[PDB]
């Protein structure tokens, strides 16, 4: 659901790496592939030598929309309902992988943003991503 | 399991570094602030009240280094985790009773704590091989169960 | 969040294990027990000898309350508000043992009423309950 | 895992009146039905567009029963599944890569289905056993990824 303080930590966080899309969410992309290889399954059409243009280019696209739902923090269903049919209904992507990718998410930021990760939020940004890749699978719930 | 070349390279080399008291301290703190519940095994560690009062409290910090010192023994012979951690397995698994789900928790944030602390020297290869260490340590402290 | 449907089969297979909630409260427990032995821990206090006075009075207890959540299945939360704090802030239940009972209940109601436990609902009861259970140790939400 | 002598009863008892066929399609179709991402590994099984247009897809009612007596090998030999199903955990895992966390959950439904054919038969010491059982063979499938 996320609470007051939730939503602010998170807002926070997000502010501090706001104008990095294209840079963290290659480095998350490649950080997944590298520590959790299985995850590649869902990408046979893709270029997967490290720092491709295709990862850079879907790395921006998915903290993009990471972003989108925390301006939209309080309807995160609605704000991505487009991409819960493309992940459940179509892609039927496995629950578990959106563990590995949020994972993969806080070590990027930890490196880069190491003071702006503080324990407090790291709690709160750990609710808003199981509560976003609950939507993004949640067709079932 | 089967460790490349590299893999003990990569680990050996960046355990050099690691300031086991101040990431065994980070770590464990984390663990309990993110996920609540791990607090009950803890209730002889008196104040957890709030975030900021675990920080603080010396009995994490100083249970966080013992914790992390003990990837030493780990580090020690990467060939020989299993024997080398039956008894703590044994503790962990007939005494506490911890769910094996936990180990899977303390290690994810064990490897964000070395990621903030060594930054761009924490390179992708470097996180898959504590990963991996990481698991195939929890699966020594599980198995105890099976 | 539960769907129409959901709720309309929860609803259903309420309807025919209700009048049973001491009997089949008990069995949950006893075969949770029994099949996940280290759940125990959290019931020192308890009479756990197959058929005790306390498994049954908690049993009805239990499934009295899952039920108050099905007539309140439109606010789950605030219906079990109060139990939230008790399992989350209080016992610190972790939330890898609501996963055991909501097994062990399926398990009773397949035993009893296998023609009420059709596919479809088994769903419905799956989703029911990991609502429920998030809930209770959800206060981490 | 060490067996006592009535776990092996219960089983091999049970085993005797199981109907592998009606059990299996159950099991198996219930898992696709429950949790619908499972259906992915299944993509050759044609329609699976709806619960009742799975319960009677003959391709899953006939994968249920094989993936069923395969448990007929595992009650073979009870002190032997690792080596029994090396060959089995090679293919789910080098190959479909399933997470184990689904052996779990199969084996979760497999646990249910009976319960509903035995009724009373299936006492709590019953499930217990088959509980067991049914971890002790995923752990075996599992295993190849570590
Ligand atoms: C909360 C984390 C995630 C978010 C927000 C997210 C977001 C996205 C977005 C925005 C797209 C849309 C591309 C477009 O239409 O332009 C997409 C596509 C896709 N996602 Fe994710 N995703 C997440 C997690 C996952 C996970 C865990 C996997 C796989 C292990 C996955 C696999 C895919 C795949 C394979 C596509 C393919 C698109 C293509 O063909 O290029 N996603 N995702
Ligand atoms: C693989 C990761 C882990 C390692 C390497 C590990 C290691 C240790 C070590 C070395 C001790 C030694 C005995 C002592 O000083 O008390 C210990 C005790 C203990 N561990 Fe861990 N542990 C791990 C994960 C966990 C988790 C996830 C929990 C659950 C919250 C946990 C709970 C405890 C508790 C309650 C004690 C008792 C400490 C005391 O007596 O005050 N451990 N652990
Ligand atoms: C959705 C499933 C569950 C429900 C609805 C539920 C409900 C309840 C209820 C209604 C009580 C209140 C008793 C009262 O105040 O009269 C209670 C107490 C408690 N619950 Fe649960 N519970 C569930 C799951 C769990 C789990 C997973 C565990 C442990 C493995 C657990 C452990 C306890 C304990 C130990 C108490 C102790 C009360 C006493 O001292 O007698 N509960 N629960
Ligand atoms: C421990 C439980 C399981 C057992 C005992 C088991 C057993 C089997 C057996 C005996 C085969 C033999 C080869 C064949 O006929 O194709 C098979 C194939 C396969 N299994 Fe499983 N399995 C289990 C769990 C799972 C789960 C959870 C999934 C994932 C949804 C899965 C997916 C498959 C797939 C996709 C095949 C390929 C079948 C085909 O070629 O059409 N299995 N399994």
């Amino acid at each position: 659901v996320l609470s007051a303080a939730d939503k602010t930590n998170v807002k926070g966080v997000f502010s501090k790496i706001s104008g990095h899309a294209e840079e963290y969410g290659a480095e998350t992309l490649e950080r997944m592939f590298t520590a959790y290889p299985q995850t590649k399954t869902y990408f046979p059409h893709f270029d997967l030598q490290h720092g491709s243009a295709q990862i850079k280019a879907h790395g921006k696209k998915v903290v993009a929309a990471l972003v989108e739902a925390v301006n939209h923090i309080d309807d995160i269903a609605g704000a991505l309902s487009k991409l819960s049919d493309l992940h459940a209904q179509k892609l039927r992507v496995d629950p578990v992988n959106f563990k590995f990718l949020g994972h993969c998410f806080l070590v990027v930021v930890a490196i880069h943003h190491p003071s702006a990760l503080t324990a407090e939020v790291h709690a709160s940004l750990d609710k808003f991503l199981c509560a976003v890749g609950t939507v993004l699978t949640a067709k079932y719930r | 399991v089967h460790w490349s070349a590299e893999e003990k390279q990569l680990i050996t080399g960046l355990w050099g570094k690691v300031n086991v008291a101040d990431c065994g301290a980070e770590a464990l703190a984390r663990l309990l602030i993110v996920y609540p519940w791990t607090q009950r095994f803890f209730s002889s560690f008196g104040n957890l009240s709030s975030p900021t009062a675990i920080l603080g409290n010396p009995m994490v910090r100083a249970h966080g280094k013992k914790v992390l010192t003990s990837f030493g023994d780990a580090v020690k012979n990467l060939d020989n985790i299993k024997n080398t951690f039956a008894q703590l397995s044994e503790l962990h698994c007939d005494k506490l009773h911890v769910d094996p789900e936990n180990f899977r928790l303390l290690g994810d944030i064990l490897i964000i704590v070395l990621a903030a602390h060594f930054a761009k020297e924490f390179t992708p290869d470097c996180q898959a091989a504590w990963q991996k260490l990481v698991r195939v340590v929890a699966h020594a402290l599980a198995r105890k169960y099976h």
